[PDB]
C-alpha cells in the first residue's frame, strides 16, 4: 500500500 | 453398463464376455475417430465395469486382446481429445493393471510418457479450459492428477516411473521457456497454459492423500531443479509472476515443502534468486552522468525493435527483474505458513550464509527499485516535476509525441512497481516469521535495509529533492510495518536491531535534512520557509506518523513480542525517542502548517506529545525502579533522560500553538483537548484553571463581539440584509467560538466539575444565552430570504449548555447521594439472583471498587477466587471475565453547581423552538432537541414547548433537516408534553404495577419470571430507575403507594419461640424482601390540559421536499401516545375534523372513519407507503387500551359505519379495497370485549350479509369474500367454541414501545451514568417507608393471631349463494369451515343441512351469476319466475354442495334467497335417494362425492338396491366407499344384511348371465377363427374397464366382505372358453378371462371344483399367478399349497421368496474348502444362516458380495477336482456329475 503511488 | 452394475446379472453376467460382445467393443475402441469420443469412452467404460465386476474374467478378455486393444487405442495411437476420455484413463489403466500380466503389459510400452503428453500438447487444451468459468483453474488437470495418484497407490511399481515422467513434463517446459525460437503468447507456445495445467496436475499428484512418498520419491529424484527452474524461464512473459501459472507453482512447491518438511525446495530457489539476483547489478549501478533510469536506457538503446520488452535479449534486466519476481512470489507463498516446523525450516535457510547472501541483493534491489520507479516516474509524469533539465531526456530522444513515450515506459514502472511490492510483502513476512539465533541475522539484515533506505542519498546530478523525498516516503512506509504489528506493538527484536544497528540516528537526520533542505536553512525556519519542497509535507506526515508509534509507552512497553528474559530495554529506547522526537516537534510545534498534509501532521504531532508528556512520568518511574549490539546498547543506555524542566515550560507556553492550530485546523481539536488534559493531568488545579479561564476568556471575547456583531441595523450603514445575515456565520469570532466552545466543551466533559464551576463563576453561560437569544432575529431574516446559512458556532453552545445541566443535575443527586452516605466503608453489595441475596465482597474488593468508583472510573479489575471480575459503573454490573456472566451491584446507603435558572431556560426554550422554525440544519436541530429533552423534562417548560406552536414546525419539517435520531427524540419531546404530573402519576403507577407482578429479564442475567431474583424490592427498584429519574417526587409518591414488601407465611404457631425467630428472619439485616402490589385502588382518569390537545390535534390534522413527519410516522407516534396513555385514546376517538379542514375532507367526520377509509385501503399510486400498516397498527393500539368504553366502542362503531359505507359504495375497485381492508382490521382487532360489542353490534351479521351487497359476477369479489370470512371464521368460532447516545460533532401491537423502554432511552440520553444515584436516593426514601409498613402489617398479623343464534336464516342464505357461485379464487375450505362452526348450533345445524339438501334435489338482479357452463352460452345458474337451477349449471352447484355437506359430515332458502333478490341419519335416505338423479348418476366425480359422504354417515329396498346398482353399473375410490356404506350399513341391521345380500346376489347373477352371453359369443368366434394374434372383436366388451368381469368381480368381493348364486352355466362356458383359448397360439390371449377366473376362484374355494379346474387349466392358473403380485398364501390360492403339481417353477420360486448378523469367515485362498471345512463344518444351522462375508488371510480387501461368489464358485469348482473324490463324471455324458464311488478313498 505504499506502492500506490506509482500504480 | 447399467446391468454389469445391477444385480440379477451377477448371477450369469460371466457370460457376456464370452459373447460376441468384445468383438465389436474391439471395433469401436479401435475407431475412436469414427465413432464418436462419447461412444469411445462408453465402451471402455464398460470394460471397465466388467473387469471390477469380475476380474477373474480379466484373464480372458486378455486372451481375446480386448485389454491389448485398448491399451493401443489409449496410449500409442492418440487418444481422443475431452475432458471425459482424459479424467477416465487411469480408471481404464487401474483395471487393465488388475491381474498382474495386464500390469506387465502397461508398464511395457512406457505408459505415462504418452500419457502425461496430454499436457503439453495444443490439441487438447480445448480439453482443459474451465468448463463454466465456474469451476477451478485446472480443474481437468488436477482431476487427471488425482485418478494418477489413485493408479500409483493402488499399483505402486509404477510409482518410479511416473515421477520419472513427471520430471521430463517439466524439463520439456524448461526447454520450451529455455530456447528464442518460442514466444509465450497470451512462433507462438501457450506456455502459461501449459505450465499451470502441469502445476495443478503435480499438485493433485504429489499432495492428495498426503502420503508423503510421492513428494519423497520426487525430490529425491532431482525433480525440484526442473520445478523451480520454471520460474526463471527467459521467454516467459512479463506479467507472469502474478499470473495464475505462478501461484500454481509456488503451490507446489509449498505443498512439498509442508508434506516433506523439506528445505531442499527454499534452499534450490535461493540458489537460483541468488543466480538471478547477480545478473542485473547493473541496475545498482547508476548512470554516473545526467541520466535517467537504467531500464530506460537499456530499453531505448534496444535499438528499434517494435516490441523490446518481449525479447529477453532485447531486455535483459527487465526479464530478470521477472524472474526475479516469480521467485519472490514463490517465497511470499512459503512464508505464509503457520506450522511452526515449517516456519522454522523457513528461517533456518534464510539465516544461511546464502539467505544472508540474497537477502543482502534483495536489499540492494528494493533501494535500486524504488529509485528506478520514482525515476520512471517523473519522467512519465508531463514535464511538471522536472525543473527544465535533461536528466533523463536524453535517452527518451532515442526512446521516441509524449503518450508514446509515457506508454513505452508504463510497461516498465509496472514491472518496478510489482515487483518492490512482492519484495516488501516478502520482508515483512520475514520480520514475521524471525518474531513469530539464525533469526537474528536475518532481522540484522533487514534493519540493516531499514538503514540503507534511511540513509541513501541519491546521485549528486539528482534534478530535485523530490527524487529523494519520494524515496523516503517509501521508506518510511516501509520501516513502519517491519518495526511494528498491526495493532502498533512494536517487535522488540526488530527495535533493538534498528537502534543499535542505525536508522534511528538517521530517520532523525532525515527529519533534519527535510527540514533544512541539505542544510541550506535551520530546521527551525525550514518548515515556514516559502521554498520548502512540494513532498515534504508527505514526508513529515508519514514521519510523524511511524514516531507516534515508536514513542507511545502504552505499545512499546506492554508488547506482546517482548524479548524474553537473560540486553534490550525497551525504556532506554523511549527515553532516546522521546528526546530526540521532542526537538523536532519543537521545530514544528507552532509553524503555520503546511498546503497539504498539514491537520495529519498536527494530529500525529500532538498525539506524539500527549504520548511524552504521558510517559516520561511511567518512564521516570521504571527507570528509578532500574560485541557490537553489546557496545551500542551500553552506548544507549547512558542517555540522558528528557528534563523535566523542559515539559515543564513547554506544558506552560503550549497554549499559544494550541489555539493557533484550532485557529488553522479545526478538527484537531479533539487531539488538543487530551494534550491539554495530559497537561492538566501533569499539573496542579493551579493550571487547569488557568488553561480553563483563558479558553473562557476567549469565548467570552468572541460571543461580546459577536453579540455587537447583531445590533439591530438600524442607519442602513450595511445592506442589513445579505451582510448581516451571513456576518454572523462568517466572522472569525463565529470561526473562533465553533473551536473554543467545542474545546471547552470537551474538556467539561473530562474535568466535569472543575469546568462546571468556572462556567458557572465567569457567567460565560449568561453571555451564550443572550448570544442565542440575538441570533435569532438574524436566522428568521434568513429564512425570509429564503438563503439560510447556519452559524456553525451554536450547535458548540447548546451542547455545552447541555453538559452544563447534566452535570448540574448530577452533582446534586450525587451531593445528596453524599449526605446520605457514610465516606468510611461503603458498603458493595453484589446481588445473588438465586438465592436473591445481596452478599458482600471481601474487605479488599469492597475498598478498592468504592476507592475507584469515588475516583470516577468507569470499571474496576478484582479477583476473587482467582477468577476476574470488573465492575462497570456506567452499566453497575460485574462481568466475570472468563465466563462473560454480568451479576447487578449495588452501593448500601444508610462545589454546588446552581444550574440553568428560570430566566435561562425560557429563553433558551424560546431560542430553541425559534431555531426550530427556520429549519436551521440537521446536527442544530439534534442539539436544540436534545437540549428541549433535558429542559422539557419539566411540565412547565413542556408546557412553554408546547404554547409556542412547535409540534406545529415539527411536523413542517422538510427531510433535508432531518437526522437519525429525528422521530425517537421528538417522540420523547411529545411523550415530555403529555406527561402532565397527573398523567404522569397514573403512567407510573402503570409501570410499576407492571414491574413488580411481572419478573422481567434483563441484561444482568436476572432469570425471566423469577420469584427470588426478579421480585426484590432492591432490583425491581434498579429496573424502576428510568421512572425515577423522570421525576422523583411523583416516583416516591407512587411507591409509597403501590408497593408492599411481602411478608412470609407464619412459619410456626407460638409466641414466645416462634416469633422471635420470625422477627429475627424477616427483618434480619441480611433478608430477601419481596414486593407484592397493592389492591388497585379505583382511580379516576385525569382530565387532559388543553395545550395538550392543541398538541394532540395538530397530529391528527397532520394525518389530513418531502416532508420529515409523513402520515406513517405521524401514525405509529400516536399508537405508542395511545397505548401509554388512556386519555389520548379517548380524545382522539371523540375527536372529528371540520369541513373544509383540509383537502380531503368533504364534511365533518370522525379522525378514525378518515382512517379506516382515506388512509387505510391500499392504493396503487403511493403518497406514504406504508401508511396502510401503520393505520393498521394505530387502530389495533386503540383498541387494546381499555379505555373503558371510550375507545372501544367508538372504534366498533366506526369500524361498523365503515362497513356499511363501503358496501353501500358503488361498484369500483375502491370499494373492493376499502371492504378487504376494514376486514383485516376487524381480523386484527378481534386476535375480549371487543368481540363482545362486535356480537352487540351485529358485526357479524353484516360481515355473513356482505355478498348481498356486492356483485357476484365482479372479478374482485371473492378476494373481498375470503377476507369477509376471515372474521366471520374467527368469530364464529369464537362463540360457538437512532437516538445517538453522543452528538456527533462531540464524539470524535408488541411492535409498540412501551413506556418504560422509552423512559429508559431518555434516560440513557439525558443521564447516562447518574441514573444510579437517584436510584439510590429514592430507595432509601421508599425503604424507610415499606420496612415501616411491612413492621407495622407484621405486628397486626401476630396481634390478630394473639386475639385468636349467531347468525339469522337470511345471512346463512347469503353464504349458500357464495356456496353456489363458480369462483376458483374463492377459498370454499374457509367457507366449509365458517359453516361448520356456525352448525355447532344445532338450529342453524339443521336448517344448514335441510337447506344443503334441498338445493341438490332442486339441482337434479342480484342473482345473475353466469357461468360458463358450455361452449356457445353462458348459463344463468338461477332461473326465477318457483327457484330453478339451469341443468347446465347443476353439476357445479352439485359438486360445491357436496363438498360443504362432506364437511359437515366429517364434523325456506328459496323464498328468503328471493327475498334477497328482489332488493346426520335422518336425510340419510334423501342422500341414497340422490343417486338415481339424472345429474348425480351421469356424473362420476358427483357419485364418488355422494358416495363418500354416504361412507362418512354411515359410521330401504329401493334405496339399497339403488346402492348396489351403482357398483354393478358404476372409480376405485367409488368401488371402495360402496363397499363401505354397504358394510357398515349392514352392521346396522339384520333385517338389512339380509336384503343387500340378496339383492347384491341377484346383481351378481344378472352379471354372471350377461357374462355368459359374452363368453358365448367369445368362444363361437374363436372357433370361427381357428376353424379356417388374437384381436376377435368379441375380446373388446372384456377387454373394456367397464365391461361385465369387471363389475362381477367387484361385487363378488363385496358378497364375501358381507359372508363375515346359481352360475354353473357360466362356469362350464368360462372353462370351454378358456380351453378353447390355451389350444390357440397366443398366450396371453387367456388374459381376457383372468377377471372371471379370480371370480370362480373366489366363488369356488372357500375359505373340488376348483382344483379341477386348476389342473384342466394349469397353465392357465400359472399365468394367473405369475401376473398376480398377491402372496399366494394369504390370496385364496393359498388352499393349493398341498397341490403342488398344479404350478410353475417360477411361480413357486416368487412364492418362496433369527435375526441375522453379518459373520466373518476366515479361509486361505488355496485351502478354501479345508479351511471353510474347519471354521464352519462345526458351526450351527442358525450361524450358517448369518449373513457371511469372507475374508481370505493377507488378500487385499475386495467387494464382499464378489468375495463371496468368487468363494462359491472356487467351491463349487473344487467340489469336481479328482483330488477330493466328492464327485465323478458319468462315463456317458462326461460333463454332468454324481457321487464319486471311489470316495472310501
Amino acid at each position: 500500500s505504499l506502492w500506490d503511488r506509482f500504480s | 453398463k447399467k446391468a454389469i452394475q445391477d444385480p440379477a446379472f451377477s448371477d450369469g453376467i460371466r457370460h457376456v464376455m464370452d459373447g460376441s460382445l468384445p468383438t465389436s467393443l474391439k471395433h469401436i475402441i479401435s475407431n475412436a475417430e469414427y465413432y464418436g469420443p462419447s461412444l469411445f469412452l462408453l465402451a471402455t467404460e464398460v470394460v471397465t465395469v466388467f473387469v471390477f465386476q469380475e476380474p477373474s474374467l480379466l484373464s480372458s478378455l486378455q486372451d481375446n486382446g480386448l485389454t491389448d486393444v485398448m491399451l493401443h487405442a489409449l496410449l500409442i495411437k492418440d487418444v481422443p481429445a475431452t475432458r471425459e476420455v482424459l479424467g477416465s484413463l487411469p480408471n481404464v489403466f487401474s483395471a487393465l493393471c488388475l491381474n498382474a500380466r495386464g500390469l506387465q503389459s502397461f508398464v511395457q510400452c512406457q505408459p505415462f510418457e504418452r500419457l502425461f503428453k496430454v499436457l503439453l500438447s495444443p490439441d487438447y487444451l480445448p480439453a482443459m479450459r474451465r468448463r463454466r468459468s465456474s469451476d477451478p483453474l485446472g480443474d481437468t488437470a488436477s482431476n487427471l492428477g488425482s485418478a494418477v495418484d489413485e493408479l500409483m497407490r493402488h499399483q505402486p511399481t509404477l510409482k518410479t516411473d511416473a515421477t520419472t515422467a513427471i520430471i521430463k513434463l517439466l524439463e520439456e517446459i524448461c526447454n520450451l521457456g529455455r530456447d528464442p525460437k518460442y514466444i509465450c503468447q497470451k512462433i507462438p507456445i501457450p506456455l502459461m497454459d501449459y505450465i499451470l495445467n502441469v502445476m495443478k496436475f503435480v499438485e493433485s499428484i504429489l499432495s492428495n492423500n498426503t502420503t508423503d512418498d510421492h513428494c519423497q520419491e520426487f525430490v529425491n529424484q532431482k525433480g525440484l531443479l526442473p520445478l523451480v527452474t520454471i520460474l526463471g524461464l527467459p521467454n516467459l512473459p512479463i506479467d507472469f509472476p502474478t499470473s495464475a501459472a505462478c501461484q500454481a507453482v509456488a503451490g507446489v512447491c509449498k505443498s512439498i515443502l509442508t508434506l516433506s518438511h523439506e528445505p531442499k525446495v527454499l534452499q534450490e530457489g535461493l540458489l537460483q534468486l541468488d543466480s538471478i539476483l547477480s545478473s542485473l547489478e547493473p541496475l545498482h549501478r547508476p548512470i554516473e552522468s545526467p541520466g535517467g533510469s537504467v531500464l530506460l536506457r537499456e530499453l531505448a538503446c534496444a535499438g528499434n525493435v517494435a516490441d523490446a520488452t518481449l525479447s529477453a535479449q532485447a531486455t535483459p534486466l527487465l526479464h530478470a527483474l521477472t524472474a526475479a519476481h516469480a521467485y519472490i512470489m514463490m517465497f511470499v507463498h512459503t512464508c505464509r505458513v503457520g506450522q511452526s516446523e515449517i516456519r522454522s525450516i523457513s528461517v533456518n535457510q534464510w539465516g544461511s550464509q546464502l539467505g544472508l547472501s540474497v537477502l543482502s541483493k534483495l536489499s540492494q534491489l528494493y533501494c535500486s527499485l524504488v529509485w528506478e520507479s520514482t525515476v520512471l516516474l517523473s519522467l512519465c509524469t508531463p514535464n511538471s516535476l522536472p525543473s527544465g533539465c535533461e536528466f533523463g531526456q536524453a535517452d527518451m530522444q532515442k526512446l521516441v509525441a509524449m503518450a508514446a513515450r509515457i506508454k513505452q515506459i508504463k510497461p516498465l514502472l509496472s514491472a518496478s512497481s510489482r515487483l518492490g511490492r512482492a519484495l516488501a510483502e516478502l520482508f515483512g513476512l520475514l520480520v514475521k516469521l524471525c518474531v513469530g539465533p539464525a533469526a537474528r541475522s536475518t532481522a540484522s539484515a533487514l534493519t540493516k535495509l531499514l538503514t540503507k533506505g534511511l540513509s541513501w542519498q541519491p546521485p549528486p546530478y539528482t534534478p530535485t529533492p523530490r527524487f529523494r523525498l519520494t524515496f523516503f516516503i517509501c521508506s518510511v512506509g516501509f520501516t513502519s510495518p517491519m518495526l511494528f504489528d498491526e495493532r502498533k506493538y512494536p517487535y522488540h527484536l526488530m527495535l533493538q536491531k534498528f537502534l543499535c544497528s542505525g536508522g534511528h540516528n538517521a530517520l532523525f537526520e532525515t527529519f533534519n535534512w527535510a527540514l533544512s533542505m541539505g542544510g541550506k536553512v535551520p530546521v527551525s525556519e525550514g518548515l515556514e520557509h516559502s521554498d520548502l519542497p512540494d513532498g515534504t509535507g508527505e514526508f513529515l506526515d508519514a514521519w510523524l506518523m511511524l514516531v507516534e508509534k515508536m514513542v507511545n509507552p502504552t505499545t512499546v512497553l506492554e508488547s506482546p513480542h517482548s524479548l524474553p528474559a537473560k540486553q534490550f530495554s525497551a525504556l532506554r529506547f523511549l527515553v532516546v525517542t522521546q528526546k530526540a522526537a521532542f526537538t523536532c516537534i519543537k521545530n514544528l510545534w507552532n509553524r503555520k502548517p503546511l498546503k497539504v498534509y498539514g491537520g495529519r501532521m498536527a494530529e500525529s504531532m500532538l498525539a506524539i506529545l500527549c504520548h511524552i508528556l504521558r510517559g516520561e512520568p511511567v518512564i521516570r518511574e521504571r527507570l528509578s525502579k532500574e560485541e557490537e549490539e553489546a557496545k551500542c546498547l551500553e552506548k544507549f543506555q547512558d542517555a540522558d533522560p528528557l528534563e523535566q524542566d523542559e515539559l515543564h515550560t513547554f506544558t506552560d507556553t503550549m497554549l499559544p500553538g494550541c489555539f493557533h492550530l484550532l485557529d488553522e485546523l479545526p478538527d484537531t481539536v479533539y487531539r488538543v483537548c487530551d494534550l491539554i488534559m495530559t497537561a492538566i493531568k501533569r499539573n496542579g488545579a493551579d493550571y487547569r484553571d488557568m488553561i480553563l479561564k483563558q479558553v473562557v476568556n476567549q469565548v467570552w471575547e468572541a460571543a461580546d463581539v459577536l453579540i455587537k456583531a447583531a445590533l439591530p441595523l438600524t442607519t442602513s450603514d450595511t445592506k442589513t440584509v445579505s451582510e448581516w445575515i451571513s456576518q454572523m456565520a462568517t466572522l472569525p469570532q463565529a470561526s473562533n467560538l465553533a473551536t473554543r466552545i467545542l474545546l471547552l466543551t470537551l474538556l467539561f466533559e473530562e474535568l466535569k466539575l472543575p469546568c462546571a464551576w468556572v462556567v458557572e463563576s465567569s457567567g460565560i453561560l449568561n453571555v451564550l444565552i443572550k448570544l442565542l437569544e440575538v441570533v435569532q432575529p438574524c436566522l428568521q431574516a434568513a429564512k425570509e430570504q429564503k438563503e439560510v446559512q447556519t452559524p456553525k458556532w451554536i450547535t458548540p453552545v447548546l451542547l455545552l449548555i447541555d453538559f452544563y445541566e447534566k452535570t448540574a443535575i448530577s452533582s446534586k443527586r450525587r451531593a445528596q447521594m453524599t449526605k446520605y452516605l457514610q465516606s468510611n466503608s461503603n458498603n458493595w453489595r453484589w446481588f445473588d439472583d438465586r438465592s436473591g441475596r445481596w452478599c458482600s465482597y471481601s474487605a479488599s474488593n469492597n475498598s478498592t471498587i468504592d476507592s475507584a468508583w469515588k475516583s470516577g472510573e468507569t470499571s474496576v479489575r478484582f479477583t476473587a477466587g482467582r477468577r476476574r471480575y470488573t465492575v462497570q459503573f456506567t452499566t453497575m454490573v460485574q462481568v466475570n471475565e472468563e465466563t462473560g456472566n454480568r451479576r447487578p451491584v449495588m452501593l448500601t446507603l444508610l462545589i454546588l453547581i446552581q444550574g440553568l435558572t428560570e430566566d435561562m431556560v425560557t429563553v433558551l426554550i424560546r431560542a430553541c423552538v425559534s431555531m426550530l422554525g427556520v429549519p436551521v440544519d440537521p446536527d442544530t436541530l439534534h442539539a436544540t432537541l436534545r437540549l428541549c429533552l433535558r429542559l422539557t423534562r419539566d411540565h412547565k417548560y413542556a408546557m412553554m414547548f408546547a404554547e409556542l406552536k412547535s409540534t406545529r414546525m415539527i411536523l413542517n419539517l422538510t427531510q433535508s433537516s432531518g437526522f437519525n435520531g429525528f422521530t425517537p427524540l421528538v417522540t420523547l419531546l411529545l411523550r415530555h408534553i403529555i406527561e402532565d404530573p397527573c398523567t404522569l402519576r397514573h403512567t407510573m403507577e402503570k409501570v410499576v404495577r407492571s414491574a413488580a407482578t411481572s419478573g422481567a429479564g434483563s441484561t444482568t442475567s436476572g432469570v425471566v419470571s423469577g420469584s427470588l431474583g426478579s421480585r426484590e424490592i432492591n432490583y425491581i427498584l434498579r429496573v424502576l430507575g428510568p421512572a425515577a429519574c423522570r421525576n422523583p417526587d411523583i416516583f416516591t409518591e407512587v411507591a409509597n403507594c403501590c408497593i408492599r414488601i411481602a411478608l412470609p407465611a407464619p412459619r410456626g404457631s407460638g409466641t414466645a419461640s416462634d416469633d422471635e425467630f420470625e422477627n429475627l428472619r424477616i427483618k434480619g439485616p441480611n433478608a430477601v424482601q419481596l414486593v407484592k402490589t397493592t389492591p388497585l385502588k379505583p382511580s379516576p382518569l385525569p382530565v387532559i390540559p388543553d395545550t395538550i390537545k392543541e398538541v394532540i390535534y395538530d397530529m391528527l390534522n397532520a394525518l389530513a421536499s418531502k416532508p420529515l413527519m409523513p402520515t406513517s410516522t405521524i401514525l405509529r407516534l400516536l399508537a405508542e401516545l395511545v397505548r401509554s396513555y388512556v386519555g389520548i385514546a379517548t380524545l382522539i376517538a371523540n375527536y372529528s375534523y371540520t369541513v373544509g379542514q383540509s383537502e380531503l375532507i368533504k364534511e365533518d367526520c370522525s379522525v378514525l372513519a378518515f382512517v379506516l377509509d382515506h388512509l387505510l385501503p391500499h392504493t396503487q399510486n403511493a403518497e406514504d407507503k406504508d401508511t396502510p400498516a401503520l393505520a393498521r397498527l394505530f387502530l389495533a393500539s386503540l383498541a387494546a387500551a381499555g379505555s373503558g368504553t371510550d375507545a372501544q366502542v367508538a372504534l366498533v362503531n366506526e369500524v361498523k359505519a365503515a362497513l356499511g359505507r363501503a358496501l353501500a359504495m358503488a361498484e369500483s375497485t375502491e370499494k373492493h379495497a376499502r371492504l378487504q381492508a376494514v376486514m383485516c382490521i376487524i381480523s386484527t382487532i378481534m386476535e375480549n370485549n371487543i368481540i363482545r360489542l362486535f356480537l352487540k353490534k351485529g358485526l357479524v351479521n353484516d360481515l355473513a350479509r356482505v355478498p348481498h351487497s356486492l356483485d357476484l359476477s365482479s372479478p374482485n369479489m371473492a378476494n373481498t369474500v375470503n377476507a369477509a370470512l376471515k372474521p366471520l371464521e374467527t368469530l364464529s368460532r369464537i362463540v360457538n367454541q437512532n437516538i445517538p447516545t453522543t452528538h456527533p460533532l462531540m464524539v470524535r401491537l408488541s411492535s409498540i414501545p412501551t413506556a418504560l423502554t422509552r423512559w429508559t432511552e431518555e434516560c440513557k440520553v439525558l443521564d447516562a451514568e447518574s441514573m444510579h444515584d437517584c436510584v439510590s436516593v429514592v430507595k432509601v426514601s421508599i425503604v424507610n417507608h415499606l420496612e415501616f409498613l411491612r413492621d407495622e402489617e407484621l405486628e397486626e398479623r401476630r396481634e390478630k393471631r394473639r386475639k385468636q343464534l349467531l347468525l339469522d336464516h337470511e345471512a346463512l342464505s347469503c353464504l349458500l349463494v357464495l356456496l353456489f357461485v363458480d369462483e376458483p379464487k374463492l377459498n370454499t375450505s374457509r367457507l366449509h369451515r365458517v359453516l361448520r362452526n356456525l352448525c355447532y348450533h344445532a338450529q342453524t345445524r339443521h336448517w344448514v343441512i335441510r337447506s344443503l339438501l334441498s338445493i341438490l334435489q332442486r339441482s337434479s338482479s342480484w342473482l345473475s351469476v353466469s357461468m360458463d357452463a358450455a361452449l356457445g352460452c353462458r348459463t344463468n345458474i338461477f332461473q326465477i319466475q318457483t327457484v330453478h337451477i339451469h341443468p347446465q349449471a347443476a353439476p357445479v352447484v352439485c359438486r360445491h354442495v357436496l363438498d360443504t355437506l362432506i364437511q359437515l359430515a366429517k364434523v325456506d332458502f328459496w323464498d328468503l334467497l328471493v327475498k334477497l333478490d328482489n332488493m346426520e341419519a335422518s336425510p340419510l335416505g334423501q342422500l341414497m335417494n340422490m343417486l338415481s338423479h339424472p345429474v348425480i348418476r351421469r356424473s362420476s366425480l358427483l357419485t364418488e362425492k355422494l358416495l363418500r359422504l354416504l361412507s362418512l354417515i354411515s359410521i330401504g329396498l329401493t334405496e339399497n338396491q339403488l346402492q348396489l346398482s351403482v357398483e354393478v353399473l358404476t372409480s376405485e375410490e367409488g368401488l371402495e366407499d360402496a363397499a363401505n356404506v354397504l358394510l357398515q350399513l349392514s352392521r346396522g341391521d339384520s333385517g338389512t344384511r339380509d336384503t343387500v345380500l340378496k339383492l347384491l346376489l341377484n346383481g351378481a347373477r344378472h352379471l354372471g348371465y350377461t357374462l355368459c352371453k359374452q363368453i358365448g359369443t367369445l368362444l363361437a368366434e374363436l372357433r370361427e377363427y381357428n376353424l379356417e394374434e388374437l384381436q376377435l372383436p368379441s375380446m373388446s366388451m372384456l377387454t373394456s374397464k367397464t365391461s361385465t368381469q369387471k363389475f362381477f368381480l367387484r361385487v363378488l368381493q363385496v358378497i364375501i366382505q358381507l359372508r363375515d348364486l346359481s352360475l354353473d352355466e357360466l362356469w362350464d362356458m368360462l372353462g370351454e372358453c378358456l380351453k378353447e383359448l390355451e389350444e390357440s397360439h397366443d398366450q396371453h390371449a387367456v388374459l381376457v378371462l383372468q377377471p372371471a377366473v379370480e371370480a370362480f376362484f373366489l366363488v369356488h374355494a372357500t375359505e373340488q371344483k376348483f382344483l379341477r379346474f386348476a389342473e384342466t387349466h394349469r397353465t392357465v392358473l400359472n399365468q394367473i399367478l405369475r401376473q398376480s403380485t398377491t402372496h399366494l398364501a394369504d390370496g385364496p390360492f393359498a388352499v393349493l399349497v398341498d397341490y403342488i403339481r398344479v404350478l410353475d417353477f417360477d411361480v413357486k420360486r416368487k412364492y418362496f421368496r433369527l435375526r441375522k448378523e453379518d459373520m466373518a469367515v476366515h479361509v486361505r485362498r488355496d485351502h478354501v474348502f479345508e479351511d471353510s471345512y474347519r471354521e464352519l463344518h462345526r458351526k450351527s444351522p442358525e450361524e450358517m444362516k448369518n449373513r457371511l462375508y469372507i475374508v481370505f488371510e493377507g488378500e487385499e480387501g475386495q467387494d464382499a458380495g464378489g468375495l463371496l461368489r468368487e468363494w462359491y464358485m472356487i467351491i463349487s469348482r473344487e467340489m469336481f477336482n479328482p483330488m477330493y473324490a466328492l464327485f465323478r463324471t458319468s462315463p456317458g455324458d462326461r460333463v454332468t456329475y454324481t457321487i464319486n464311488p471311489s470316495s472310501h478313498c
